[PDB]
């Protein structure tokens, strides 16, 4: 009778602390040599306008 | 302090390599690394 | 029917120390058939006032 | 290592380490144990 229902009345603080410690090492920015392309060009049968 | 797989694997590998470097050999077949079971001096305990 | 959250009556400061509710003996009880029927009667009386 | 132990109740709780057992170390331990059983049984079958 005692072990019929799964229990959640006690939390796991060590798991929370480990998760926060792991999250502290997340990287947001990047280091690049060349910035990404912002404008591109479509060409047609013309030789003066795009 | 982890639940990731490869970190645990590399930790176990480091332990075994250290034992080998100490001029000994530890059998991985019977080496124990477990959460919920304890054995000591021919005494066995499982889940309390 | 929904039971209340078990954390309301007790909080665990540590893995070893927990607070104790005054009615802990009653909370461990489990209703029989007759008592459950009486609970249904009580709610039926609540839903129809007079 | 303290010996002042008392026992209260049986409980059930979720297993935090359930995902760790898919690691290489446990697979290798299981493999070595089962293959050891295989050499035992084949030696017994060869002798008699």
């Amino acid at each position: 009778t005692a072990t019929r229902e799964v229990d959640f009345t006690v939390p796991d603080v060590q798991k929370i602390l480990d998760d926060i410690k792991a999250l502290a090492a997340e990287q947001v920015y990047k280091i690049v040599k060349v910035p990404s392309i912002s404008f591109r060009h479509i060409v047609m049968q013309s030789r003066d306008r795009v | 302090h982890t639940t990731d797989t490869k970190v645990f694997d590399k930790v176990a590998a480091s332990i075994f390599d250290t034992v080998a470097k100490c001029g000994h050999e530890a059998s991985p077949s019977k080496t124990m690394m477990t959460p919920y079971s304890v054995e000591k001096t021919q005494t066995h305990a499982k889940q309390g | 029917y929904i039971a209340p959250n078990p954390r309301i009556s007790s909080i665990t400061l540590t893995q070893r120390i927990t607070t104790t509710g005054p009615f802990a003996i009653l909370t461990g009880s489990t209703p029989t058939a007759q008592q459950l029927n009486d609970v249904r009667k009580i709610y039926l009386a609540l839903m129809f006032p007079g | 290592n303290s010996k002042d132990v008392f026992y209260d109740k049986f409980r059930t709780e979720p297993n935090r380490y359930k995902a760790l057992f898919r690691s290489s170390f446990y697979n290798e331990s299981r493999r070595m144990n089962e293959e050891k059983i295989l050499e035992a049984v084949k030696y017994s079958q060869k002798l008699g």
